[PDB]
């Protein structure tokens, strides 16, 4: 078919005033700059040594972005993004051997606009210790998806859940995992 | 050996 | 819990390779929430509205002819040009797979059981599992997820076979994937456990 495919994806959605720049190699996330700091982020420290990116045209581009966004808001008449409510689905990184440690991985996938929010609980408590995620990578229908990332060591005593919220969800939506 | 990723600019609308 | 409306734009410039580098596709795409509403295909060779929401913008870049000439340039000067810069760490990445054997559940001999090989850690995406009993290659009764994506640079897969397990046999599962030279393979005996 196509052997390879690299994406450069930005957004910008208003009334948050949010933005993203990414780097995709097939569909896997290269970097993203991140719009605080204002600095390259690369998805696997090794990548770092092997090259680089000037943050700064990324934030050039998201400006322009912005403009674009006014024009095209006024230009529909303000007809605003329909929600689509995300699919979540929890696996593990590797089989489950008690107390070897592991990651509990929170997938959520096809949904817009690219704002969640997502705690990882355990026994019904929310967990940070450890915690990672990505930014929103893109789709080929457009949407979005994202990733989660708990360490844990398991046991028989612990149950978790990944808590999502969405727009388009009516209940923040909890998918539940416990050690076999 | 280091390389620098270049950007696509976008274009302002109309 | 916040409900005022959203607004999204979203432009994605990609490029699209084909037997090395030798044949590059260059779209330089425009979206208003989820909707396409302008592009450029270096296959065109001009900007064209995908929506009418993008004919004016079609219209005016298309006016504009260094704007014209330097998308024309972008299989050069940006697709090429970066696949060169992440080509040692992405188009050449090969991450082992880890391979293991379980039966889903625990139960005695003569009744179903699934066996699960699970396959973890590898990249790139492409992999072979096959599934033998004493050394005959089960076809039938395979239960996939097929390929999974981790978000990390890797992915795993979990190919199970559906069992019903008597006292002498052997079970294996042989992995084939391009950071392997001869097959990994990861066995099961039809025991107490």
């Amino acid at each position: 078919k196509e052997e390879h495919v690299i994406i450069q994806a930005e957004f910008y959605l208003n009334p948050d005033q949010s933005g993203e720049f990414m780097f995709d190699f097939d569909g896997d996330e290269i970097f993203h700059v991140d719009m605080a700091k204002k600095e390259t982020v690369w998805r696997l420290e090794e990548f770092g040594r092997f090259a680089s990116f000037e943050a700064q045209g990324a934030l050039a581009n998201i400006a322009v972005d912005k403009a674009n966004l006014e024009i095209m808001t006024k230009r529909s008449n303000y007809t605003p993004i329909t929600n689509v409510p995300p699919e979540v689905t929890v696996l593990t990184n590797s089989p489950v051997e008690l107390r070897e440690p592991n990651v509990l991985i929170c997938f959520i996938d096809k949904f817009t606009p690219p704002v969640v929010n997502v705690t990882w609980l355990r026994n019904g408590k929310p967990v940070t210790t450890g915690v990672s995620e990505t930014v929103f990578l893109p789709r080929e229908d457009h949407l979005f998806r994202k990733f989660h990332y708990l360490p844990f060591l398991p046991s028989t005593e612990d149950v978790y859940d990944c808590r999502v919220e969405h727009w388009g969800l009516d209940e923040p939506l909890l998918k539940h995992w416990e050690f076999d | 050996s280091k390389g620098l990723f270049r950007a696509a600019v976008p274009s302002g609308a109309s | 819990g916040d409900t005022r409306p959203r607004f999204l734009e979203q432009v994605k410039h990609e490029c699209h390779f084909f037997n090395g580098t030798e044949r590059v596709r260059f779209l330089d795409r425009y979206f208003y929430h989820q909707e396409e509403y302008v592009r450029f295909d270096s296959d065109v060779g001009e900007y064209r509205a995908v929506t009418e929401l993008g004919r004016p913008d079609a219209e005016y870049w298309n006016s504009q002819k260094d704007l014209l000439e330097q998308k024309r340039a972008a299989v050069d000067t940006y697709c090429r040009h970066n696949y060169g810069v992440g080509e040692s760490f992405t188009v050449q990445r090969r991450v082992y797979p880890e391979v293991t054997v379980y039966p889903a559940k625990t139960q005695p001999l003569q009744h179903h059981n699934l066996l699960v090989c699970s396959v973890n850690g590898f990249y790139p995406g492409s992999i072979e599992v096959r599934w033998f009993r004493n050394g005959q290659e089960e076809k039938t009764g395979v239960v996939s997820t097929g390929l999974i994506q981790n978000g990390d640079w890797t992915f795993q897969t979990l190919v199970m076979l559906e069992t019903v397990p008597r006292s002498g046999e052997v079970y294996t599962c042989q992995v084939e994937h391009p950071s392997l030279t001869s097959p990994l393979t990861v066995e099961w005996r039809a025991s107490s456990a």
